[PDB]
């Protein structure tokens, strides 16, 4: 086997979609998940007849066992295609993914919208109040450029092409009012359930001659869902950017002394560096980086990280602190930020003074919604109005921000990670916001005491 | 019912305050809760350096019955043996 690029998907779709079978059939097949399980039903599966097995009866199997709690694997699940090792991530429908996937680990390079072909069960999918809708429009607010579409059940409407092409035509309007490209999209029909069009071409449908997608270098074919996802485009690595590790935790050491632990989101981190934490301001050494098992010579963006400093205390540096290299960029606190604001399906409307907690990378803090700039035209960005009086579901604006409590953020053109967030409100997630620019800022330690 | 509720698998990190915090004991707590419609499933102590061992413990969850945010801060009430809870992945089931 040769050596994978690293890329992340995720897979949205109604409840009736059989996204959760598609998806398993890919891990199945491609990947190496609880397959002591698999290897359990396999076997058993000779009961129920003289040997011969489908894998969706399989997964049917390990569903039940994941319920009963005595799998063994955790939910980190990954598959290969030819170039990529894909981590991947079917969707949850309960409500606290949605920051999740705002402020969790790693956006999604594709997103992967499956589709059920049967003619309720479509229309049931493309509800503007569905929790597929707004999983897509999360996804494109968050930078998701790459999409497919996978139309499931294909079985149960008989191959027929003229549905497919309906369908079609109809899922491209839902993306497009989203504000996907159609044209960029691969249109894959699929029985999960069966195989169809996932790794193997199909032969129930001798009028498909696979999907396509313009790219920026020209156009791209394939046949199978596995291709069109082996087709993603290798997004950058901001390995090359400054250093930005928000901290998750910070534990005193006896015979080590602090130890931060976070997650490198750009830039490197080595030994012999010298870095600042913001906002507090304090600078250090890195003494030493390890990650598991293993002590390292760097941490890349993506590598959850123990380091240890000298001369920080444990009680000077926090959760929801940055660090970054002293010697390229060094995070700062703010005094304001600007951020768009998109407001999502909420018993709500919302007004300048309003000051919910906002999640921003590993930070957790009420800013208060301080002047509403503009409303904008979401998809296009052009400004509606100025100073609109409220927002209600569904606008875009431009909202100024003022932090309840020192916040280092940053713009998600430049640090992506650091540059979007939650707002929390009602039992969920109540907006999404994009940071489009920040107001970035002595007093000795003696003095401060 | 004849139809089942929406779930989803949750692998939680449960991060202790040092190398010397009970993680047994960290890990009964944490499986001491109890929730209508929530299933703890396999843990694993994992190193993360420096001797620190995190609780990677998997959870499912009924959707309408079981909020992730008050799980996480009930398993952050044990301040003796918790300092921070994290969602390490979830899935849909
Ligand atoms: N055929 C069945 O439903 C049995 C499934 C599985 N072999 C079990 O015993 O749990």
């Amino acid at each position: 086997g040769k050596e994978k690029s690293h890329i992340n998907v995720v897979v949205i779709g109604h409840v009736d979609s059989g996204k959760s079978t598609t998806t398993g059939h890919l891990i199945y097949k491609c990947g190496g998940i609880d397959k002591r399980t698999i290897e359990k039903f396999e076997k058993e599966a000779a009961e129920l007849g003289k040997g011969s097995f489908k894998y969706a009866w399989v997964l049917d199997k390990l569903k039940a066992e994941r319920e009963r709690g005595i799998t063994i694997d955790i939910a980190l699940w990954k598959f290969e295609t030819p170039k990529y090792q894909v981590t991947v991530i079917d969707a949850p429908g309960h409500r606290d993914f949605i920051k999740n996937m705002i402020t969790g680990t790693s956006q999604a390079d594709c997103a992967i919208l499956i589709i059920a072909g049967g003619v309720g069960e479509f229309e049931a999918g493309i509800s503007k109040d569905g929790q597929t809708r707004e999983h897509a429009l999360l996804a494109f607010t968050l930078g998701v450029r790459q999409l497919i579409v996978a139309v499931n059940k294909m079985d149960s409407v008989k191959w027929d092409e003229s549905r497919f092409q309906e369908i079609v035509k109809e899922t491209s309007n839902f993306i497009k009012k989203v504000g996907y490209n159609p044209k960029t999209v691969p249109f894959v029909p699929i029985s999960g359930w069966n195989g169809d069009n996932m790794i193997e071409a199909t032969t129930n449908a001798p009028w498909y001659k696979g999907w396509e997608k313009e790219t920026k270098a020209g156009v791209v074919k394939g046949k199978t869902l596995l291709e069109a996802i082996d087709a993603i485009e290798q997004p950058s690595r901001p390995t090359d950017k400054p250093l930005r590790l928000p901290l998750q935790d910070v534990y005193k050491i006896g015979g080590i002394g602090t130890v931060p632990v976070g997650r490198v989101e750009t830039g490197v981190i080595k030994p012999g560096m010298v870095v600042t934490f913001a906002p507090a301001g304090v600078t250090t050494e890195v003494k030493s980086v390890e990650m598991h098992h293993e002590q390292l010579e760097q941490g890349v963006p993506g590598d959850n990280v123990g380091f240890n400093v000298k001369n920080v205390s444990v009680k000077e540096i926090r959760r929801g602190n940055v660090c970054g290299d002293a010697k390229n960029d060094p995070p700062k606190g703010c005094a304001s930020f600007n951020a768009t604001v998109i407001v999502l399906n909420h018993p709500g409307q919302i007004s300048a003074g309003y000051s919910p907690v906002l999640d921003c990378h590993t930070a957790h803090i009420a800013c208060r919604f301080d002047e509403l700039l503009e409303k904008n035209d979401r998809r296009s960005g052009k400004k509606l109005e100025d100073h609109p009086k409220f927002l209600k579901s569904g606008d875009a604006a431009l909202v100024k921000f003022v932090p309840s409590k020192p916040m280092c953020v940053e713009a998600f053109s430049e640090y992506p990670p650091l540059g979007r967030f939650a707002v929390r409100d009602m039992r969920q997630t109540v907006a999404v916001g994009v940071i489009k620019s920040v107001d970035k800022t002595x007093x000795x330690x003696x003095x401060x005491x | 019912p004849a139809k089942p509720a929406a779930k989803s698998i949750v692998t939680l990190d449960v991060k202790p305050w040092d190398d010397e915090t009970n993680l047994e004991e960290m890990v009964a707590n944490v499986k001491a809760i109890e929730m209508e419609g929530l299933t703890w499933g396999a843990h694993q102590f994992i190193p993360i350096g420096f001797g620190i061992k995190k609780l990677q413990i998997n959870c499912v969850v009924e959707d309408d019955k079981v909020s992730l945010d008050d799980l996480q801060q009930s398993i952050e009430e044990d301040e003796d043996h918790v300092q921070s809870t994290d969602i390490a992945a979830m899935q849909k089931l």
